[PDB]
């Protein structure tokens, strides 16, 4: 007990320093992120030097500590996470050629261009471009270009680089007691404490599997139905027992199936709720919209929002001589300082991105009372997890009546409810088997089971075994598929989003019940409902002072991922699919080629 | 006929620091304590031991005013029976205490764009503070086994840590004056009233 004391006393140090540090850090970002010029950037590279070094310094200081003398575990959890900074544990060389490949990867991937096969003088990029036409456009030859364009001009050039680049990031994670740039990604999801508490990344892997295992039917399901409605615009190119051609899912790689409701609307003679002309002729402005969200979240219990919130914060664009950055975020700039930055319109998109920001801010708020290294979230997938469940909650026809956005004698019909639930299925579960593929592929290329010959061979063979995609043209070894991805060449881990979606519905079905609500799930709404926000509020203020074990149990009761609530989400849509797909089939095969 | 001199105690321009608060004493000074309650400028007003309503019929021989600033969230340290970083090292109280304190303000007199630094407040020390106690002293802190020699390193520390009052701070962080009353009954006759 005698490191103990030393750690003790070191940690307090350390946390006076870095609070001053990272609060100088922040708040010269904020100030560049506003009035974008040449001196402000200048000053945020010179406010995060400074923070970065001393951060390094002092983790070097602190590894003359070993955690198995030290028994508390509120100071165990900060040492480790103070210790654990292995991304400068290499050479200096080696540090400066990783540093070159990510920052060219980068600029291949940013300046890439294709041209048009018939108009040579037109050539478009990503943004302002082959989006849009993917987005929009129906003809079969255009998209087939468009993407047969990307895929062999990025990954042509991406494919070494990132040959080259699997075995630099094994040898720097093989230096942390780690054997591959797999298990590295996988150690957040670790937990310690009591028996029957602990979680390693070895869990992982099962505990995703299996959860797909048990959602497949449902996602089938609705594969087979798109099928089905995807004959009237191609009667030429569909097999009713193959797959689909990865050119037709709305988006250049098919992580969004959003764009295929045009197409594929249940009851398209009638409109879907949109109150935005309600707004427009009642004169609501930026600020009310935000009164709205605040008076939502103090109905549940929840505290109200900082005075320096209302005068600190860029609600709306300023329209003067003065461009700044317009993507909704939320700050918590440190030493008890909260802002939001967001483009506000009189509109309902943006009614509902600022409750999913203020969910973020009230979360942000309620572990301000925990140590410096213990303020954050718990699984990196709690914080838009909490944040997007508001959303769900705000958007209710009963809510938008009880606000005075609807009539008092609007009576909500049944067609509606189809094709609302059509729309949400069409993004949440139309993405976790590509997310699952993703991440899956990753992680068994960085192991080593999948050679070098088998690079491009497993992936394209995957893809039709789980997602159910088939490629239109074929692809040899000097292509790079996933390369063709922000998050693969950007260094971004790709299970967020599948702990999140699996998160959300617990969390949404047990405050439901907390509030003793009859009727569908979809139909919650948690306001008035003390206990409720009683309950999320008894969660969300530990943060990483305990394991997320504890966090999800404080709500849910249940020590691990459960998938049930998402299936009782969609049961209505269920059975309107099942009584849909009579007389079509369900499943598909996966030795079927659109070029054979 | 004299009125006494609370001006220059709650009004003045520069306060001392936590380690090194000052000390005044109140002479043969008729003084007034209804004129202090009835002034909506404190944040915190509460009194232990005498009530401050019938608090101009009692005579005390002397009565000490102590002043410093601290942050928002270290008010509550300043009563009897209290455990903290601030009153174990920098000031404590006794639980007979038989006075009042007083709270308020001071982020737009205090604060400055970039930081004030010229606070500072102790943050390491062997023993406890045996109330009603200073130390001012910056010998170099030791930690460890190993004896340090006048400089900083490996479990040697300066213990005195500056405080970073910035204007754009939350309540719990901006900075808050503090006086402090302490009213003795000696064995010297009661020589002042209300
Ligand atoms: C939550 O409760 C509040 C009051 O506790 C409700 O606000 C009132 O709602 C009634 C409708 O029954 C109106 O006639 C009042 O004018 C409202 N008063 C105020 C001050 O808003 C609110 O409607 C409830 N919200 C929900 C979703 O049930
Ligand atoms: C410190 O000095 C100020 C004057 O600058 C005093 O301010 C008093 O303010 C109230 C209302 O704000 C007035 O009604 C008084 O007349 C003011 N006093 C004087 C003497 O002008 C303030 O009271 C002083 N502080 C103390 C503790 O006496
Ligand atoms: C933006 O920065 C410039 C100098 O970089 C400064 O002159 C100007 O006042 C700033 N504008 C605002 C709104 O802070
Ligand atoms: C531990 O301390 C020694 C000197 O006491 C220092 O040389 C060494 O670098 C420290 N450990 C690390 C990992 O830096």
């Amino acid at each position: 007990s005698i490191i103990e004391e030393q750690a003790k006393t070191f940690l307090d140090k350390f946390n006076q320093e870095a609070e001053d540090l990272s609060y100088q850090s922040a708040l010269a970002s904020w100030n560049y992120n506003t009035n974008i010029t040449e001196e402000n950037a200048q000053k945020m590279n010179e406010a995060a030097a400074k923070w970065s070094a001393f951060y390094e310094e002092q983790s070097k200081l602190a590894k003359n500590y070993s955690l198995q003398e030290v028994q508390n575990l509120t100071i165990k959890r900060q040492l480790q996470a103070l210790q654990q900074s292995g991304s400068s544990a290499l050479s200096a060389d080696k540090n400066k050629q990783l540093n070159t490949i990510l920052n060219t990867m980068s600029t291949i991937y940013s300046t890439g261009k294709v041209c048009n096969p018939k108009n040579p003088q037109e050539c478009l990029l990503l943004e302002p471009g082959l989006d849009d036409i993917m987005a929009t456009s129906t003809d079969y030859n255009e998209r087939l270009w468009a993407w047969e364009g990307w895929r062999a001009e990025v990954g042509k050039q991406l494919r070494p680089l990132y040959e080259e680049y699997v075995v630099l990031k094994n040898e720097m994670a093989r230096a942390n007691n780690y054997e591959d740039y797999g298990d590295y990604w996988r150690g957040d999801y670790e937990a310690e404490g009591a028996d029957g508490y602990n979680y390693n990344g070895n869990q992982l892997i099962e505990d995703v599997e299996r959860t797909f295992k048990e959602i497949k039917p449902l996602y089938e399901q609705l594969h087979a139905y798109v099928r089905t409605k995807l004959m009237n615009t191609y009667p030429s190119y569909i097999s009713p027992t193959g797959c689909l051609p990865a050119h037709l899912l709305g988006d250049m790689w098919g992580r969004f199936w959003t764009n295929l409701y045009p197409l594929t609307v249940p009851f398209g003679q009638k409109p879907n709720i949109d109150v935005t002309d309600a707004m427009v002729n009642q004169g609501w402005n930026a600020e009310r919209i935000f009164k709205e969200a605040e008076k939502f979240f103090v109905s549940v219990g929840l505290p109200y929002m900082t005075q320096g919130f209302w005068e600190n914060s860029m609600l709306t664009d300023p329209g003067d001589d003065r461009k700044v950055v317009c993507h909704p975020t939320a700050w918590d700039l440190g030493k008890g300082d909260f802002r939001i930055k967001m483009c506000t319109k009189v509109t309902m998109d943006n009614f509902l991105t600022a409750h999913h920001e203020m969910g973020h801010i009230q979360y942000d708020m309620a572990y301000a009372t925990q140590p410096f290294l213990l303020r954050n979230g718990a699984n990196e997938g709690f914080h838009e997890a909490v944040g997007e469940i508001m959303s769900l909650s705000a958007a209710t026809p009963e809510h938008l009546k009880s606000i005075g956005l609807l009539p008092s004698d609007f009576q909500e019909d049944n067609e509606t409810e189809i094709n609302f639930l059509l729309k949400q299925a069409l993004t949440i579960v139309g993405t976790l088997p590509f997310t699952y593929m993703l991440e899956k592929w990753r992680w068994m290329v960085f192991k080593g089971d999948i050679p070098k010959e088998q690079w491009m061979e497993k992936w394209w063979e995957m893809k039709r075994e789980i997602v159910g995609v088939v490629e239109p043209l074929p692809h040899d070894e000097t292509y790079c598929d996933p390369a063709a991805l922000f998050h693969v060449s950007n260094d971004y881990s790709f299970i967020r989003y599948y702990t999140r979606t699996i998160y959300q519905f617990q969390f949404q079905e047990a405050l439901c019940q907390a509030a003793k609500h009859d009727g569908p799930l979809h139909k919650c709404d948690i306001s008035n409902s003390t206990e409720a926000g009683q309950k999320l509020l008894n969660m969300l203020r530990l943060g990483k002072s305990e394991p997320w074990t504890l966090a999800l149990e404080n709500v849910v009761g249940a020590r691990n991922m459960d998938v049930r609530p998402l299936l009782n989400y969609f049961e209505p849509l269920s059975v309107w699919l099942k009584e849909q797909n009579k007389n079509s089939f369900v499943g598909w095969n996966t030795d079927w080629s659109p070029y054979a | 006929t004299n009125l006494c001199p609370f001006g220059e105690v709650f009004n003045a321009t520069r306060f001392a620091s936590v380690y090194a608060w000052n000390r005044k004493r109140i002479s043969n000074c008729v003084a007034d304590y209804s004129v202090l309650y009835n002034s909506a400028s404190f944040s915190t007003f509460k009194c232990y031991g005498v009530s401050p309503t019938k608090l101009n019929d009692l005579c005390f021989t002397n009565v000490y005013a102590d002043s410093f600033v601290i942050r928002g969230d270290e008010v509550r340290q300043i009563a009897p029976g209290q455990t903290g970083k601030i009153a174990d090292y920098n000031y404590k109280l006794p639980d007979d205490f038989t006075g009042c304190v007083i709270a308020w303000n001071s982020n737009n007199l205090d604060s400055k764009v970039g930081g004030n630094y010229n606070y500072r407040y102790r943050l390491f020390r062997k023993s406890n503070l045996k109330p009603f106690e200073r130390d001012i002293s910056t010998e170099i802190y030791q930690a460890g086994s190993k004896p340090c020699n006048g400089v900083e390193g490996f479990n040697c520390y300066f213990p005195l840590q500056s405080y970073g009052f910035q204007p754009t701070n939350g309540v719990g962080y901006q900075p808050y004056r503090v006086v402090v009353l302490s009213f003795e009954l000696l064995h010297a006759p009661a020589t002042v009233c209300g």
